[PDB]
RNA sequence: GUGAAAUACCACCCUGGCGCGGCUGGGGGCCUAACCCUCGGAUGGGGGGACAGCGCUUGGCGGGCAGUUUGACUGGGGCGGUCGCCUCCUAAAAGGUAACGGAGGCGCCCAAAGGUCCCCUCAGGCGGGACGGAAAUCCGCCGGAGAGCGCAAGGGUAGAAGGGGGCCUGACUGCGAGGCCUGCAAGCCGAGCAGGGGCGAAAGCCGGGCCUAGUGAACCGGUGGUCCCGUGUGGAAGGGCCA
RNA sequence: UUGCCCGGUGCCGGAAGGUCAAGGGGAGGGGUGCAAGCCCCGAACCGAAGCCCCGGUGAACGGCGGCCGUAACUAUAACGGUCCUAAGGUAGCGAAAUUCCUUGUCGGGUAAGUUCCGACCUGCACGAAAAGCGUAACGACCGGAGCGCUGUCUCGGCGAGGGACCCGGUGAAAUUGAACUGGCCGUGAAGAUGCGGCCUACCCGUGGCAGGACGAAAAGACCCCGUGGAGCUUUACUGCAGC
RNA sequence: GGUGGAGCCUGGGAGUGAGGGCGCGAGCGAUAACGUCCGCGUCCGAGCGCGGGAACAACCGAGACCGCCAGCUAAGGCCCC
RNA sequence: AGCUGGGGCUAGGAGUGAAAAGCUAACCGAGCCCGGAGAUAGCUGGUUCUCCCCGAAAUGACUUUAGGGUCAGCCUCAGGC
RNA sequence: CGUAGGGAAACCGAGUCCGAACAGGGCGCAAGCGGGCCGCACGCGGCCCGCAAAGUCCGCGGCCGUGGACCCGAAACCGGG
RNA sequence: GUGGUUCGUGGAGCCAUGGGGGAAUCUGGGCGGACCACCGCCUAAGGCUAAGUACUCCGGGUGACCGAUAGCGCACCAGUA
RNA sequence: CGGGGGGAACCUGGGGAACUGAAACAUCUCAGUACCCAGAGGAGAGGAAAGAGAAAUCGACUCCCUGAGUAGCGGCGAGCG
């Protein structure tokens, strides 16, 4: 029956206009006590390849 | 049937391979920023338009060609001499 | 690290953050010191706990 | 996958996924390029667009977009910076409604 | 005079104790009339008695019972050992490369062991030397690095990365062309622009540390800010975003 | 007859103290209202068993290892000392249903005895009520010995009857890829009737034997694997009954 | 240079994640193992299709579309079988 | 502490047991029947007509993973270059 | 469903997000025509065209998800008898 | 203390209610997702009520349903032997 | 006067599993399903707002299609909705 969208899925990556998905780099949760301004910084979405293809198979219904 | 107690050991434990070496050979076209050489230490020291990161990673600066240069007891370069 | 300690750096002239290691211990207590803000940018910054 | 962690690794960004009485009542707008509304002349309107082949139900109305926007009314619910300038060209303006 | 400290007298107070009194708690005693048990049937008489029993709720004990969990590698398995990271070898002169192959380290640390400017050059060998081991510190030659560089090992290095002194906080904020490495995401190098600074006359150099170990995705929450959302409206509660 | 040790666990008792639930109490603080207010947060302190704690308890769970020194050779140690634990085996037993070394060493019985019986005590690892040590009588219990008597045996023989054999009658089974199904050396997935080379060998039965057809039967009961299953245990986890 | 069931880009369908022998370079082992673990190569696997090697997955020869009572060769052979 | 007929009672985490986990209708560490139910089975087995073209893998990384998997490597088909 | 993409969002919009920044940078957009005909402006309008800008709908086929999901097989668990 | 709802303690309202405490009668009382103030919505603690909907033992009508190992377990004197 | 039993499914109410799924497992899932019980009938239930929730809105209940795999719930896992 209607396949069902992944919640889990829906609420780490924005999937984009060409079909590319994306979501936020890991790491800055916690990791820090003292990272260089530049690892604590370079943290701003990104791309991921042949991954995605599966990610979008799962936000199905909501395009 | 015959094991005798089997003995043990330790050193079994290695570090991960760094991938280190020479990244382009003289001749070859290179754009800003292509980190030719990674060494460790300065087996190959900075030449013009070459500059040194916090790892004395080696790294073009200029979009142009590669070509090393022996200064014997000077230690090892390389320039990337521009596409002029 | 159990003696060294991680602390924050306050804005003193309000509020910002930028956070590093101290040693309590070996020659420190209280951390003052001259960080560019965000906030403005160009102040004095303190220690805090976080 | 099976037994490692999979790409689950990642990460909610998503701020706010919502509390528990769910989403909002709020005013969705749809835009739609003057471009498209170049189409037919008049005075265009909400309802006249949804009828024709844009909006319908979206909600309120927006023009805006790329296109020559041409001499003649349109009502809308919202307009654009630079749409509202294209529209000099003699054209139109009347915005707010919803009363 | 003794002592650490001085005593008449004067106070402000503290320690602990006893009384009389509010506030709050415990545990007995007597009563009968609820409840309980009894008397050749009793609207009654005995006995227990607001306890016990029973309802709701607190915490406890609780294999009597129930559902489950008790890792992998592995010259079978078990026992022992091991499990992530760094250095060297094995590795066959690019990179990579296995075994319960060989040999050692890490789970930190430094506010100076950081930034910059200016000076300085070692270890040993041989002389000569007050205490002086065979190295304390000296003096004279000779000595390109064998010394030093926080700690493993390797690479590197005095034309300084080593040793000393002065101001300093770039152990920046906003970014980031172009690359190394790579299944995934991670790791890594980073010119250059902007904002506001440090040192230098200046050229300039500074986005921690000679370098390669000193580490941990997500989820769940905490604390600062953000003012982004906030269930008819306003504000709140609660989230989000940044740290 | 049933020692020694109450440290720990259990059980019994215990109004000093430590900690601990709901609830009480509310210094103080917060959200909104123009306000009375209406909602919340919340520090002292008061709040049960329970655990901790203190005492006892061994025919309660249990524990009774060791290490030094010491007597008219030597050995041993009645005698002292020692301790992570609370204390370090009283009697009696003892190479025993318990002794690893082990066929211990002496003695007995035998021509010869890893067994047996009696001893010694170096008890790998007896011990007092999961009792110690004995004990007349009892036992289809297990050991060792004699006498008697034997086809047990040397070492077989014959005899009998019921089958087996043959005829008439009747008439199954497991098993079965198909078969035109021999030996030796080899070879082959390491053990071939089936490959090679050679040897042997007319065709078909009947009574017999059991070496092979890795013969039959049972998808190995041992072993490992599966994030399989059940029964059982506990100071594994989490609940529950019950108190 | 090289037109090859070469390459590159995008997408659909996979299967495979027990390998094995030989040669050479190392470790382990005892420079023992039809041993074991890596490296390049090659065959088997999937070429138990064909010739040679007496027989014989992987040694030597050689990549089987079908047919022929024709021919030349390969390894290995040319006394008889 | 005997044996035995007839009449009765106790049962599935339950009974009964001079105790073996014995016995509870010829296999009891948890009876039998029907049902949930086509439980689950990362394991074993089996998987049926013909021809033509191409043609693997048994590696790496991670995995309560190690005879199972995900991504990559290697095969194939369509389109593009 | 498709005709707007961005942002966590408010929101803005061919832009948008981070940022003080017209620095940068991450997502984004920027679609005609091979071309017969012909009104017969020395102009190609625009009818037409593939099927696109570009999508949708229905049919067919491959694979995927949820279902017992290729078929047969447990030891067992639970309910009522 | 719990159940119901998409809501598993959540900022947890709403509807039911086992326990304890315990009102008012429209100058009342419940609700609009903690709570408060505004603005609104609705009248709890009494009962009844066709139609539209569900099913198929039974009768009928149809079938790119079966055709005696199929189709119901039973085409037959079958829930029988 | 009535009641009692029977009735294939269907219906309401009172109770209410487990295997499974989460590639172990306990919250979660399976599922208020299977099943037991009571009741009712050709149906049963529900039903005229102490409703919905933002609309100067609708106006009993039930049933179908959408809304929507949305809003939300979730060891924010499986999955639920
Ligand atoms: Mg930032
Ligand atoms: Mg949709
Ligand atoms: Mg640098
Ligand atoms: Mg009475
Ligand atoms: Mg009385
Ligand atoms: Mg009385
Ligand atoms: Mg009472
Ligand atoms: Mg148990
Ligand atoms: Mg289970
Ligand atoms: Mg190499
Ligand atoms: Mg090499
Ligand atoms: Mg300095
Ligand atoms: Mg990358
Ligand atoms: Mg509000
Ligand atoms: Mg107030
Ligand atoms: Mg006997
Ligand atoms: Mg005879
Ligand atoms: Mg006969
Ligand atoms: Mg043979
Ligand atoms: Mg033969
Ligand atoms: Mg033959
Ligand atoms: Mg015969
Ligand atoms: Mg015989
Ligand atoms: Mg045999
Ligand atoms: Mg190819
Ligand atoms: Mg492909
Ligand atoms: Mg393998
Ligand atoms: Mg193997
Ligand atoms: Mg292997
Ligand atoms: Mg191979
Ligand atoms: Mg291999
Ligand atoms: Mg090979
Ligand atoms: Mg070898
Ligand atoms: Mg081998
Ligand atoms: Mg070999
Ligand atoms: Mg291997
Ligand atoms: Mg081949
Ligand atoms: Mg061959
Ligand atoms: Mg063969
Ligand atoms: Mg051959
Ligand atoms: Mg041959
Ligand atoms: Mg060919
Ligand atoms: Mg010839
Ligand atoms: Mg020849
Ligand atoms: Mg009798
Ligand atoms: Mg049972
Ligand atoms: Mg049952
Ligand atoms: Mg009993
Ligand atoms: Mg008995
Ligand atoms: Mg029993
Ligand atoms: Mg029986
Ligand atoms: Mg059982
Ligand atoms: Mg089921
Ligand atoms: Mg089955
Ligand atoms: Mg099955
Ligand atoms: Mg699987
Ligand atoms: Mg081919
Ligand atoms: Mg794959
Ligand atoms: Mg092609
Ligand atoms: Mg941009
Ligand atoms: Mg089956
Ligand atoms: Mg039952
Ligand atoms: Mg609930
Ligand atoms: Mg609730
Ligand atoms: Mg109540
Ligand atoms: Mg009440
Ligand atoms: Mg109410
Ligand atoms: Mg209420
Ligand atoms: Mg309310
Ligand atoms: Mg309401
Ligand atoms: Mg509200
Ligand atoms: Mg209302
Ligand atoms: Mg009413
Ligand atoms: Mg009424
Ligand atoms: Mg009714
Ligand atoms: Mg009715
Ligand atoms: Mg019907
Ligand atoms: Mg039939
Ligand atoms: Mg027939
Ligand atoms: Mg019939
Ligand atoms: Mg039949
Ligand atoms: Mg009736
Ligand atoms: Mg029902
Ligand atoms: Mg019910
Ligand atoms: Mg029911
Ligand atoms: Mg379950
Ligand atoms: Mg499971
Ligand atoms: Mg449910
Ligand atoms: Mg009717
Ligand atoms: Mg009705
Ligand atoms: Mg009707
Ligand atoms: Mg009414």
């Amino acid at each position: 029956p209607k396949m069902k969208t992944h919640k889990g899925a829906k609420k780490r990556v924005k999937i984009t206009a060409s079909g590319k998905v994306v979501a936020m780099k890991t790491g800055k949760r916690h990791l820090n006590w003292q990272k260089s301004g530049k690892e604590i910084r370079q943290k701003g979405r990104k791309f991921v390849l042949a991954k995605p293809e599966a990610e979008r198979i799962k936000l199905l219904l909501p395009y | 049937a015959h094991k005798k107690g089997l003995g043990s050991t330790r050193n079994g434990r290695d570090s991960q391979a760094k991938r280190l070496g020479v990244k382009r050979y003289e001749g070859q076209v290179v754009r800003a920023g292509n980190i030719l050489v990674r060494q460790r230490g300065t087996r190959f020291k900075p030449g013009k338009n070459v500059g040194m990161g916090r790892d004395f990673t080696l790294f073009a600066l200029v979009d142009g060609v590669v070509e090393f240069q022996d200064r014997g007891r000077l230690g090892r370069y390389v320039h990337v001499r521009p596409l002029a | 690290v159990r003696i060294k300690l991680l602390l924050e750096c306050t804005e003193c002239k309000r509020r910002n953050y930028a956070t590093e290691k101290n040693k309590r211990n070996t020659p420190n207590k209280l951390e003052l010191r001259k960080y560019c803000p965000w906030c403005r940018k160009h102040t004095v910054h303190r220690e805090v706990k976080i | 996958e099976g037994g490692r962690s999979t790409t689950l690794m990642r990460l909610p960004k998503r701020g706010m996924q919502g509390q528990v009485p769910g989403e909002i009542k709020r005013p969705r707008y749809q835009g739609v390029n003057l471009k498209d509304l170049a189409r037919f002349e008049g005075e265009v309107t909400p309802e006249l667009l949804v009828r024709a082949g844009l909006l319908k139900k979206g909600y309120r109305l927006k023009i805006l977009g790329e296109g020559e926007a041409k001499p003649l009314k349109v009502v809308a619910h919202a307009f654009s910076k630079s749409a509202l300038e294209k529209l000099k060209a003699a054209g139109g303006e009347p915005v707010l409604l919803e009363a």
